[PDB]
């Protein structure tokens, strides 16, 4: 079966730093699990993305929807979209500019979120 | 259960920290001074330690520790 | 000045206790996160950053937005 | 919705998209062949004397049943390669550009709401 | 204006039997309450899929069994079945 | 002022003017709009500009519920005039080779 | 004893054929025999769940107050418009679709207006309602209340031009925003020969007993 056991565990063959897994809840309408993995170069990135997705073809559900790779041209960033997983491989750099772990466990809680206002509208002057 | 094990267990577990110094680990080894621990550092030296050697640890004594000779004492008279 | 200086370091104690519990992400850096994450958020002296951010750390314990496993 | 000379909102947190004399910046391109530019699409906008590429996330038009309106025309950058020059976004945004196809995992896991 | 045309490819989703009424997919010529002709499709690429329909009619008379109310489509989703939950 | 200005945009050559004049350390523009200190916040010097020669206009925003008309300080019309006193002089003069030159 | 009859089962007038009439109004009696559509108004504010197609079938749900139901038989639709994070958002949810998983009455009042689309000219604060907010209880056997509520609109321009006769709106202070020039000419549109025109009016008295003999016929089958 093709589960978030069968992401990691392929994973860690692709050498996948900082394996960060967040299961969402259904309130926030996205997915099931998001992941969020760190590799050491752009190659090791799109080695890691050919290799789970060629697992994921292979392996069973040859009813649902194939999986396009998302980002082949951004080499800091790379995303994968299953049915109910989301898979974003980035490089540390990246990771520090948007840190996506805070943002999907504290929801409109993070300090991103909370340095920008929420909504504001000019007034007339004087 | 032997005391000599629990003194060199605690004392191998706190070698076993990176970040500290490794300079004058005594049993009345004061970590705010020779040290310079913080509460963190010392909360986090009670994990380093409760993770191999512990499962009854709480914080309401732990946070009163300050030293290896109470870890000894408390977990020698918890056994 | 924050809410309580035990309460923080409970809140700490509590979120290496999920790391630990923890089965699919890597122990290594979820503690080098919350230890730098902890390490930048101290000293700053205004307490009502301080106090936000332990009712975000609570928010975070709870884990009924979300939860990292 | 959204076509040429057609001022949008700018919905990220960029400090490109943020206008210190309150200015709208508007598209000078869609890249579409009708020129008409729907959820999801991309266009061009001439912003602080910068050409750059938009995402467009919710426009006034009316769309297909189900699918919500907006009372604004919103926007949000994206570089030349797909990655957004902002690093989050508060208002909520459609779910629809799941189904869309195109480079759009980065913005939705930017995204904070959905409706 | 007024003159003769013709809808191909359209689809039958839903057959009323009791009151011999059809449901064809998207729109055809002419306004309400006028007279279409239909036939099946000439299409090439769909020749040779009236295997299964009846030939050269439906017989009611002599029919062994009787017809349910509405015969609907394997993607229709009936009115009384239950709210549609999605995978 | 060979070249039209609007082509370009009044708040960019504003900008630049402002910048010029800081690099230059003239500071005319302070003392002839009776402004505080030199500045280099263009948004805020222009305000400060529209104050002194009250100039107000009313545009569009675009907010989270619609378009709103508000009025606030003629920003276009506080940038010609500073090019117009540039231009005409009263800035002191100004040098706009000097790094070239200096190499 | 009131008894409310859904607009959409009451049909345009035309030429069309009343078989279909018949046959759609039975099958949105076989949808409704399964998904219970309360009674609403425009200005109650209503909470729908649905189902989301493609994001893993998972439920949603929205709160908005009613500001148009348009729409006839299974394609009947309502608009419901909020205030979310300080952006205005309506959606036109389909009655019959079997997408929406149930629709909960809120707050259940009526309005001095038909439709409230002057709401998107009008201030924000009388849009913006909390998600969260409790449902109040109504009481049987009791008035459906109206909101006599005059909201304040903000300077024009606007959408449209609201003050004409045409649309005949009756829950804005045209006194706060407008001037007595203004109002009088506006007042040249006015036609009071429309409203005593009497071969425009139609006469649903005569189908509404048909209605309710098919629907109560429906639920005793
Ligand atoms: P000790 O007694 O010496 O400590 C006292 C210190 C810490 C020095 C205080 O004086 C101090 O400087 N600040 C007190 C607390 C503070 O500054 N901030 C509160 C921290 S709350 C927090 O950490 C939120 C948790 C969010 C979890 C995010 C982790 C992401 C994992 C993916
Ligand atoms: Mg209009």
């Amino acid at each position: 079966k093709f589960d978030i056991d069968m992401m990691v565990s392929l994973l860690r063959q692709e050498n996948a730093r900082d394996i960060c897994v967040i299961q969402v809840p259904p309130e926030m309408r996205y997915t099931d699990y998001f992941v969020i993995v760190s590799g050491t170069s752009t190659r090791h990135l799109h080695a890691m993305a050919f290799y789970v997705v060629k697992m994921y073809k292979h392996l069973k559900c040859k009813r649902d929807p194939h999986v396009k790779i998302e980002g082949k041209d951004t080499d800091d960033w790379l995303c994968v979209d299953f049915g109910s997983m989301v898979i974003h491989l980035m490089l540390p750099e990246t990771r520090e500019i948007y840190e996506l772990e805070k943002l999907w466990t504290l929801r409109s809680y993070d300090d991103q979120l909370a340095q920008i206002a929420p909504e504001t509208v000019p007034e007339d002057f004087i | 259960l032997t005391l000599e094990g629990i003194q060199d267990r605690v004392l191998y577990v706190l070698k076993l920290y990176d970040k500290i110094d490794p300079e004058k680990l005594s049993v009345n080894s004061h970590f705010m001074k020779d040290l310079g621990l913080d509460s963190l550092d010392q909360v986090e030296i009670i994990m380093a330690m409760e993770d191999e050697f512990g499962f009854e640890i709480p914080d309401i004594d732990a946070e009163k520790l300050m030293c290896p000779q109470e870890i000894v004492d408390y977990i020698a008279d918890k056994k | 000045a924050p809410w309580s200086r035990e309460a923080v370091l409970s809140l700490y104690r509590a979120l290496l206790r999920q790391g630990r519990q923890l089965r699919y992400t890597d122990r290594d850096f979820y503690f080098a996160s919350i230890r730098r994450e902890f390490r930048k958020n101290q000293k700053l002296e205004d307490a009502e950053a301080r106090e936000r951010q332990l009712e975000k750390g609570l928010v975070f314990l709870n884990g009924k937005l979300g939860r990292i496993i | 919705a959204i076509q040429k000379m057609t001022r949008v909102r700018v919905v990220d947190n960029s400090a490109l998209g943020n206008s210190p004399y309150h200015r709208a910046p508007r598209c000078i391109h869609v890249y579409k062949k009708n020129g008409v530019g729907k959820v999801g699409d991309q266009i061009l906008l001439a912003i602080k004397g910068q050409k750059k590429k938009a995402l467009i996330v919710g426009h006034c038009m009316p769309g297909p049943r189900m699918t919500p309106r907006f009372d604004s025309n919103n926007v949000v950058l994206i570089e030349d390669n797909g990655n957004p020059v902002g690093t989050r976004i508060k208002t909520p945004i459609p779910t629809s550009l799941r189904k869309r196809e195109g480079e759009y995992s980065k913005v939705l896991a930017i995204a904070q709401n959905f409706v | 204006g007024n003159i003769y045309r013709t809808e191909y490819g359209l689809k039958v989703w839903r057959i009323n039997t009791k009151h011999n009424i059809i449901y064809v997919n998207g729109s055809v010529p002419g306004h309400k309450n006028c007279l279409v002709k239909v036939k099946d499709s000439k299409l090439p690429a769909y020749k040779d899929l009236g295997k299964n329909l009846p030939f050269p009619t439906y017989f009611p008379d002599g029919d062994e069994e009787e017809l349910p109310e509405d015969l609907y489509d394997e993607n229709v989703c009936q009115p009384g079945a239950p709210s549609i939950t999605f995978a | 002022g060979t070249v039209l200005d609007h082509l370009v945009g009044e708040e960019t050559m504003a900008d630049y003017l402002l910048y010029t004049l800081n690099k230059h350390q003239r500071f005319g523009y302070v003392q002839h709009y009776g402004l505080g200190s030199a500045c280099d916040n263009v948004e805020r010097v222009l305000k400060s500009v529209a104050v002194k020669l009250g100039k107000t206009q009313k545009v569009k925003v675009l907010t989270g519920t619609g378009n709103v008309n508000i009025i606030q300080p003629n920003y276009p019309a506080a940038a010609r005039d500073f090019l117009q006193t540039f231009r005409r002089g009263l800035l002191g003069s100004v040098m706009l080779d000097l790094d070239v030159l200096r190499g | 004893e009131r008894r409310f009859l859904s607009p959409e089962f009451i049909p345009r007038r035309g030429r069309t054929d009343p078989l279909k009439f018949q046959i759609e109004r039975k099958d949105m009696l076989e949808r409704r025999k399964v998904l219970h559509i309360p009674e609403f108004y425009v200005g109650s504010i209503l909470r729908v769940t649905t189902a989301d197609p493609y994001a893993s079938g998972k439920i949603s749900q929205f709160l908005g107050i009613c500001i148009q139901r348009s729409g006839r038989g299974l394609g009947a639709t309502f608009i419901l418009r909020n205030v979310i994070e300080g952006q205005g958002v309506e959606i036109c949810f389909e009655l019959y679709n079997p997408r929406v998983q149930e629709i909960q009455v809120v707050k259940l009042e009526k309005r001095l207006d038909d439709s409230l689309l002057y709401l998107r000219d009008a201030l924000p604060e009388y849009s913006t309602f909390d998600v969260n907010m409790k449902p109040v209880v109504q009481e049987p056997n009791q008035k459906v209340p109206v909101n006599e509520l005059k909201v304040k609109m903000k300077p024009k321009p606007w959408s449209k031009r609201w003050e004409r006769p045409n649309f005949n709106i009756k829950g804005i202070r045209f006194d706060l925003c407008l001037t007595e020039q203004q109002m009088k000419e506006a007042q040249k549109w006015n036609q009071p020969w429309l409203e005593f025109d009497m071969m425009r009016e139609y006469d649903t008295s005569k189908i509404e007993a048909a209605i309710w003999k098919e629907i109560e016929a429906s639920k005793r089958s």
